[PDB]
């Protein structure tokens, strides 16, 4: 009973990374390895933990965050990172245990005159809390002065689209996000990697 | 702290082979992986080979893949790539990297270490 | 597309104050943030003001801010341009439009960026 890994990278839309999406796994088999040895994945990167060591391990659930960012914004997606996506969007902990996958999508999320559909986060009063999803649209009130309802100086809309078109440099082009983390409750340890099974 | 060490690049005609080798120090323990990555004339830094050291899993791109092997020698705690069959388009500055992560990254600015570049150059 | 019902032209003495209404049933205003543009004769059509969906934030071109206001009706489905302090500057046609694009600086906005528009409303500020 393998894991339905597919429903989470194969998906015909993803979230953006202001709202990013959070599917649970359970109750079945992960083969990390298969995952971790696929062509399809650019990025593949595992901290606390290695694949080889997920295919011996069985846990509770198993969590696959998933969004969509430009590609010079991946490397933001790691413990420790700063930038506008680990400030405001999606945050790992320091001490964060799973992996980051991510693949370029410019061939699914490009149009011609540029898909508007995928926003971020461009400012925010303090930094995200790990795992933290903030989807609010108040005006943004970059100095002493409150806004009182009127976008002007100091005064931003909290949210940009990034606009992917096909022709843009790879560093602007739409990258897919999978976090994979884990967690072990008193409960049935119900996903196991191939050898703890 | 940490430090890359690179060394093993030259001229080579078409059909040779080269031997990279990347010295690791400032790691307190295995928990890191190696990138190798190479600048041709014009171009940006390319990911060609990957090894996540923990784990031993070696990567490669596709137009390496037969030719090039990654490996790592665990008392000199430094990573090999051995390079046969060059062909001209193999010819570029290569730098090892290292990230605190076990797996594989084509983005530079995921690897936060860095050796000095070796030169391969391979002509007639 | 969506059908946007524009009213309220008119002629008006320069200092006066006029009115345009912008409606679209259910949802509309809720869903995509919203302009006013304008044209006189023989120009671009040029960004006057909008709201945002969220019915909480308005923003303003630099030549009518603090003379103009936007404002949306408790059913979020009509929007009103406030026009005061007129000047015969202000004489164009008016069009209300709405856009699926975010831009966190509405000073980037641009006429191309808004669809759906409503008929073209001429206002005729006299001296
Ligand atoms: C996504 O679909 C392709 C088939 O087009 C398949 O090779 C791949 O395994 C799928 N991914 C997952 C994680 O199932
Ligand atoms: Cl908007």
């Amino acid at each position: 009973n393998l894991c339905p890994f597919g429903e989470v990278f194969n998906a015909t839309r993803f979230a953006s990374v202001y709202a990013w999406n959070r599917k649970r796994i359970s109750n079945c088999v992960a083969d990390y390895s298969v995952l971790y040895n696929s062509a399809s994945f650019s990025t593949f990167k595992c901290y606390g933990v290695s694949p080889t060591k997920l295919n011996d391990l069985c846990f509770t659930n198993v969590y696959a965050d998933s969004f969509v960012i430009r590609g010079d914004e991946v490397r933001q997606i790691a413990p420790g990172q700063t930038g506008k996506i680990a400030d405001y969007n999606y945050k790992l902990p320091d001490d964060f245990t799973g992996c980051v996958i991510a693949w370029n999508s410019n061939n699914l999320d490009s149009k011609v005159g540029g898909n508007y559909n995928y926003l971020y986060r461009l400012f925010r009063k303090s930094n995200l809390k790990p795992f933290e999803r903030d989807i609010s649209t108040e005006i943004y009130q970059a100095g002493s002065t409150p806004c009182n309802g009127v976008e002007g100086f100091n005064c931003y809309f909290p949210l940009q689209s990034y606009g992917f078109q096909p022709t843009n440099g790879v560093g602007y082009q739409p990258y897919r996000v999978v976090v994979l983390s884990f967690e072990l409750l008193h409960a049935p340890a119900t996903v196991c990697g191939p050898k703890k099974s | 702290q940490v430090q890359l060490v690179e060394s093993g690049g030259g001229l080579v005609q078409p059909g040779g082979s080269l031997r990279l080798s990347c010295a690791a120090s400032g790691f307190t323990n295995d928990f890191y992986s190696i990138a190798w990555f190479r600048q041709a004339p014009g171009k940006e830094r390319e990911g060609v080979s990957w090894l996540s050291v923990s784990d031993n899993t070696p990567t490669y791109v596709d137009s390496v893949k037969d030719r090039f092997t990654i490996s790592r020698h665990n008392a000199n705690n430094t990573v090999y790539l051995q390079m046969n069959m060059l062909k001209p388009e193999d010819t570029a500055i290569y730098y090892c990297a290292a990230g605190r992560f076990a797996g594989r990254d084509t983005w530079p600015s995921s690897y936060d270490y860095w050796g000095q570049g070796t030169q391969v150059t391979v002509s007639s | 597309q969506v059908q946007l019902v524009e009213s309220g032209g008119g002629l008006v003495k320069t200092g006066g104050s006029l009115r345009l209404s912008c409606a679209a049933s259910g949802r509309t205003f809720s869903t995509y943030s919203m302009g006013w543009f304008r044209q006189a004769p023989g120009k671009e059509r040029e960004f006057v003001a909008g709201m945002r969906w969220t019915g909480s934030s308005t923003f303003y071109s630099d030549s009518v801010k603090g003379r103009f206001t936007v404002s949306r009706n408790n059913a979020k489905d009509t929007v009103y341009l406030h026009m005061n302090s007129l000047k015969p500057e202000d004489t164009a046609v008016y069009y209300c439009a709405i856009t699926t694009i975010v831009r966190a600086y509405y000073t980037e906005y641009t006429e191309a960026d808004f669809g759906s528009w409503g008929q073209g409303t001429q206002v005729t500020v006299s001296s």
